[PDB]
């Protein structure tokens, strides 16, 4: 904005291709990404007969 | 087959009734000419004082009102038609209120004038209007509203 | 933006007084309404306004030392300002001797 | 006793007496007495005015508009103008904060809330949270 | 089923013991009204200084105090009300402290005003108030401090 010599500006991390939350989100699902896969360690892989 | 009559929201005109509604904690909704439409509530508890909200809506498990402290004035209330949140709702924004004059078509292709006395709805949620000097109930399309 | 940027402030109007004298054309020289100035001022209202280039000029001239400070404001909406109103800062505090 | 003081408790009540038209008289803390009023005629709102002595041959009350709020009303002390009486000449007045000693000769603070007195002007005071009465000298201001 | 009595920093008022801990060599806490909380500390060794330090901490093994040397002035001593850093402390942040007076509700339904004298805590932490002209134990819902 500009009114009578008195200016704001604001620069955000909203984009025409990434959302402002976008960068946490990417964040949550590295952490996602090593703690599942770490946790289905835990329980190991399913098997059946034939 | 049609709904029953739907009742107008009656705008409060004396003072005295609505302090004495906000006194007893009963919430209104005022519109601002210049500004919007909100509500007033006196605080619960002990610690008293008038509370402004814009969250127009009734008061669902998942939509819940929040209120802000404001120094509500005494000629807004009196300028300003005033309403209680119970009544004041969606569900009747009828074109032609209660009480309201039109002029309508009559059979002999006279225009006459007449006042909105009742109002009912078909499950097609076209009004009914009954008017003064007539029998029967008259339609929308029909009306015609005369301003000044 | 404007509440943003501005600073809180009394804004009162303004209005001839009717202690005029009638005939000089020239007020009374204290009266509770206006106490000697020509003018008379209505009841305060409260308002956010921007405040710019604040400017103490002061004259040393043969009558005395004077003040003629100049600023430029920038308002609300919808608000109309009358020639002679009146604003009063009470956060901000001046020194004089 | 004295009467000086007739505070109306309901604000329901103060609108309805403004409907009365009747003038009234509302206490400011560290600032000036005020009156208000209702204006007559065809638009109806609220007016204020300075001046609390009584009209004149030489004192006329100037009346101005304002959009005064119910939360001053609501809080702040009120009264019909012309039933209040200006002073109740006492050396502490009712909610005045003062220092006393109890029944077991133990000392608390407590606020006055009472209004007695002889024929003489001989003065007691009891005590917010007390029954019996204290005297002028039994109490002592407490200061802020 | 308790804890035992907390105690309030004590402001020290008296310019004359001040300076007798301050050469004693133990540590004050000044706060100013416009910039900080501060300690001060007269240097140790024969090189004799006033410091002023802003690491407002208990001494910790991982936590070092770092002085720098200030003229300290009287006034700011007299004006500022200051403690000693051996009682000032997170330990006691109760809302209404010692010979506070308060307005508390009373079993009649009358608010009577009274001094708190014992200040102590249960283990969930509530802080129970002792008054004056009453046996029992107040808790801080209750109560009301009243300004000016
Ligand atoms: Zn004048």
């Amino acid at each position: 904005l500009e009114v009578d010599g008195i200016t704001e500006t604001i620069g955000t991390t909203q984009s025409a291709m990434y959302g402002g939350a976008s960068a946490q989100i990417l964040q949550i699902n590295e952490d996602i990404k090593e703690l599942l896969d770490g946790l289905r360690a835990y329980f190991g892989y399913n098997m059946i007969g034939l | 087959i049609s709904l029953n009559p739907i009742q107008d929201a009656k705008p409060i005109d004396d003072i005295v009734d609505i302090m004495t509604y906000l006194k007893n904690g009963k919430v209104l909704r005022v519109k601002q000419d210049n500004q919007g439409d909100i509500l007033v509530r006196m605080s619960p508890g002990k610690h008293k004082f008038t509370e402004v909200s814009r969250d127009l809506d009734k008061e669902s498990f998942y939509y819940k009102r929040h209120w802000v402290l404001y120094n509500v004035s005494v000629n807004s209330l009196i300028t300003f038609d005033v309403y209680l949140d119970e009544e004041y709702s969606e569900t009747t924004k009828v074109k032609y209120p209660k009480d309201t004059i039109v002029e309508y078509t009559r059979e002999d292709q006279e225009k006459d004038v007449a006042m909105i006395k009742e109002i009912l709805t078909d499950n097609n949620g076209n009004y009914f209007y009954a008017l003064i000097g007539e029998t029967m109930l008259f339609d929308e399309n029909k009306l015609n509203k005369v301003k000044d | 933006f404007i509440n943003d940027r501005g600073i809180k402030v009394l804004w009162e109007e303004a209005y001839f007084c009717p202690c005029l004298n009638p005939d000089t054309g020239h007020p009374r020289v204290d009266c509770p309404r206006c106490h000697g100035k020509g003018i008379a001022y209505l009841p305060p209202k409260e308002t956010i306004m921007a405040i710019q280039s604040q400017e103490k000029g002061t004259n040393q001239l043969d009558i005395g030392i004077l003040d003629t400070g100049t600023a430029i404001g920038t308002t609300q909406l919808e608000k109309r300002i009358s020639y002679r109103d009146r604003f009063t800062v009470p956060e901000v505090l001046m020194p004089q001797q």
